[PDB]
RNA sequence: CGUAAAGCGCACGCAGGCGGUUUGUUAAGUCAGAUGUGAAAUCCCCGGGCUCAACCUGGGAACUGCAUCUGAUACUGGCAAGCUUGAGUCUCGUAGAGGGGGGUAGAAUUCCAGGUGUAGCGGUGAAAUGCGUAGAGAUCUGGAGGAAUACCGGUGGCGAAGGCGGCCCCCUGGACGAAGACUGACGCUCAGGUGCGAAAGCGUGGGGAGCAAACAGGAUUAGAUACCCUGGUAGUCCACGCCGUAAACGAUGUCGACUUGGAGGUUGUGCCCUUGAGGCGUGGCUUCCGGAGCUAACGCGUUAAGUCGACCGCCUGGGGAGUACGGCCGCAAGGUUAAAACUCAAAUGAAUUGACGGGGGCCCGCACAAGCGGUGGAGCAUGUGGUUUAAUUCGAUGCAACGCGAAGAACCUUACCUGGUCUUGACAUCCACGGAAGUUUUCAGAGAUGAGAAUGUGCCUUCGGGAACCGUGAGACAGGUGCUGCAUGGCUGUCGUCAGCUCGUGUUGUGAAAUGUUGGGUUAAGUCCCGCAACGAGCGCAACCCUUAUCCUUUGUUGCCAGCGGUCCGGCCGGGAACUCAAAGGAGACUGCCAGUGAUAAACUGGAGGAAGGUGGGGAUGACGUCAAGUCAUCAUGGCCCUUACGACCAGGGCUACACACGUGCUACAAUGGCGCAUACAAAGAGAAGCGACCUCGCGAGAGCAAGCGGACCUCAUAAAGUGCGUCGUAGUCCGGAUUGGAGUCUGCAACUCGACUCCAUGAAGUCGGAAUCGCUAGUAAUCGUGGAUCAGAAUGCCACGGUGAAUAC
């Protein structure tokens, strides 16, 4: 086990941080465990909704959740009553009088968060692993993507042993600092255990 | 190199570049405008230049040699009985060939 | 049939097989036709009958043969006659370690006799056995004897093969060349047969210098029936006889023919100014490399393993087994011919990728060396193994487990043990009923269960209820630190921050694969240049990132005080924004410049400037993969399992046990020090259920009152080694502090098991640590303190920070 995590190695240098919000030891660890309900309240229910980020930001005693996604019109609905029910459900949980935002992550495609959630929901709907893969890296190849891994494992296609078998096209510089990696990983429980898939897409040298 | 940004941004690597256009220049130097395989190929040497007799056989191009005594009648389509590494006869050699390529029908 | 099994060890040769060329005859083989026969059934073909089919059946074909007769005469054979291109004879020379017999010569070893001379010689990795003052070894003279024949000496020669090496003579075999003559197919191969056949061995008789199986002694070693040493018999040498084999090997039968080349060697010879170290040809034998072709590949390649012909020998999976039995041979040893039962599913060849080597070349790293300080010895701390236990919870175990998970076990944590208890449950979601919840009480017991008093309406409901919370009942379930890391994810260690790991297209190979990626340089680096059947590309290296080292700009509080004014002499105040500094933004270092060396290339060496010089220092960053490495006990998770229990609650205990063993640390053994007094110079941090001044009390740990500070402002907080004085004086001591008794402080419901600290008293072991072993290359090691995380309290650990500050690298 071996590889630094390429997202909080840039997160000074091209990555932002998730949470942009100051605060004194006395309401750390607070807010903290406040975006972990929030982010696994909100991520459990828009699994349909195709969520890439949600970043949290707290302006002086209130929330404001944006949440990148690709299917923005699934999160909003006919006139926007998901919206302000996600917002009410958030600032019950947050205590705070909640705001909240919708970013539409256009070309899907180039998302690790999206691309890691769709070969996981592929592999559930149990299709063989090579296509999900394969289509995924020429799928987004085909979009920009100066380059593209991506890399499941662990017990593929109902094995008794574990591989991984990784695939990559074009350019990952991974050591390097000033690359713009996009990486993100999910998990595929399957009825044979976790099928654990990550993905590196290289969009930019700045 | 002669319009764009060479100049721009580095001495150093600007100089790495400039010398990979001498070696790209040199190497690739006169295929440089094809944009094809070529029709036909006229080798000077047969068995220095092997090489390239040899592709353009694996490929179905009319190889045109001028051999040496030392040299192989391969695939060479036209074989000329020469000599391969006198200037003297390259150049009148040359200069034979070069006179009936600028003849199409003009 | 070179290497997989398979070419007799080599020849001579009988029976056998095969046989150049021309003409004539025959017509045996061969061919054509005819006749007789080749029983019928069956097979085959075309038809017919059973409803079809199987079946039955008509006719034909077939029965591939044999015999006889008639022909054909190209090939083969017979016969007769020839012919020269195959084979052989003669003439003349050439080269040769071909063979057998005889003689001789010179160096050297050993022995014997003698002279000189004196303390070792010999031997080995080192030694010892051995030889030597009875005179060795060394050295000189004389003699004897045996074997072998330096230099020439050469992938040189000769021989069928085994093999043959001084020189000379005698007897003798073959080969090759030149011109000519002669015979005229006399040829090729060869089962049985016969001959020759290294070495060792055997027999008889000699010889015996060296060497040397056996043997003996000395060593080496765990052993050493060996390798090494010192001796040493058969044997090796000669004559005659036997044996009859070898990796008897070009692992390649003999003879003949044809099929591109190059460089040699050796031995003949002809021609032509030889006018060199000439030129041009033609034979014989031989060496190396290679073309087509062949070959599984490796390789062979006009001396074939190519393209053919003749004849022979041999092979048929590995083992058993070239063995047993029998035969023949042999003096014997054994040789030759040559099975089977049983057993295995492989054995094998060549080549590829890797790994490995006590193979080779080049190169690196505190790897060794050069040093400095440790560990192993002592006491204690902490972890582990073991043992104990009711339990001593579970996990980690070469490196890469062993102050590791655990950044902190009194209760809690806790998973363990002993008891007491609960069963839709401590934690969920959904029901139905009742009641707002909540708040202070008492009794029993270890807590929760039970018994009471107030408060209950926090807002809506054709009232059947809903918001929140608590009991009660059934459940579907909840729960599991239970098992499996060898079913998994995620995260981690490690080889290793080692410089590598690959891919696309192309080409090469039947193919596994190869190339690229190797080669000449260079580099920290598959770094960079150059070359190259490769051309490019990716991950890695480098750079981008953080920090540190210098300067500039901005802002100047709480931070700073150069110049000012007075000053309670303290940045203390007014004030100043220069400086330290703070933090943001820039500049800077890139082999950029110079000289030399280098493929004029990469680069290397040296120099200047500069705060810094050549990835400046440090960090982060850890390629493809390896260890079915670690974790199911952080979490998630497939399957399995318990679900009045392997779930849950509680009190007490344990994780702290102790004959022992190991790991990692701390403190020591002192004078480069101990103690007392005075006194100087830090950096980095933390802080509200917190850090907690000042002042008073206590010897002290601390206590009381209590400012200031959510913080460059206040507090923790005095840095200590250092320095200057005095004392101690080489003592188990004024070293060392373990252990133990007493008295306490704090935290915490609670310090008995089982805290931390203080005071008084006690004052072990230990005097520099056996075999062994570890860390470090410069602000490093060493040594000295300070802070932080976890935490109510508990560090000698961990993570950080600064002070002093080395040695050494051939």
């Amino acid at each position: 086990g071996q590889k630094v995590h390429p997202n909080g190695i840039r997160l000074g240098i091209v990555k932002p941080w998730n949470s942009t919000w100051f605060a004194n030891t006395k309401e750390f660890a607070d807010n903290l465990d406040s975006d972990f309900k929030v982010r696994q309240y909100l991520t459990k229910e828009l699994a349909k909704a195709s969520v890439s980020r949600i970043v949290i930001e707290r302006p002086a005693k209130s929330i404001r959740v944006t949440i990148h996604t690709a299917r923005p019109g699934i999160v909003i609905g006919k006139k926007g009553e998901d919206v302000e029910k996600l917002r009410k459900v958030v600032a019950d949980i947050a205590g705070v009088p909640a705001q909240i935002n919708i970013a539409e992550v256009r070309k899907p495609e180039l998302d690790a968060k999206l691309v890691a959630d769709s070969i996981t929901s592929q592999l559930e709907r149990r299709v063989m692993f090579r296509r999900a893969m394969k289509r995924a890296v020429q799928n987004a190849m085909r979009l920009g993507a100066k380059g593209i891994k991506v890399e499941v494992s662990g017990r593929l296609g109902g094995a008794e042993i574990a591989r991984t078998e990784w695939y990559r096209e074009g350019r990952v510089p991974l050591h390097t600092l000033r690359a713009d990696i996009d990486y993100n990983t999910s998990e595929a429980h399957t009825t044979y255990g976790v099928i654990g898939v990550k993905v590196w897409i290289f969009k930019g040298e700045i | 190199s002669q319009d764009g940004t060479f100049d721009k941004l580095t001495k150093k690597e600007a100089l790495m570049r400039t010398r990979e256009l001498e070696k790209l220049e040199n190497s690739l130097g006169g295929i440089k405008d094809m944009g094809g395989l070529p029709d036909a190929l006229f080798v000077i040497d047969a068995d220095h230049e092997h090489i390239a007799i040899k592709e353009a056989n694996n490929l179905g191009i009319p190889v045109f040699a001028i051999v040496d005594t030392n040299s192989d009648p391969d695939g060479v389509d036209f074989v000329i009985p020469g000599n391969d590494d006198a200037i003297r006869a390259v150049t009148l050699y040359l200069g034979a060939v070069a006179a009936t390529v600028r003849e199409g029908r003009s």
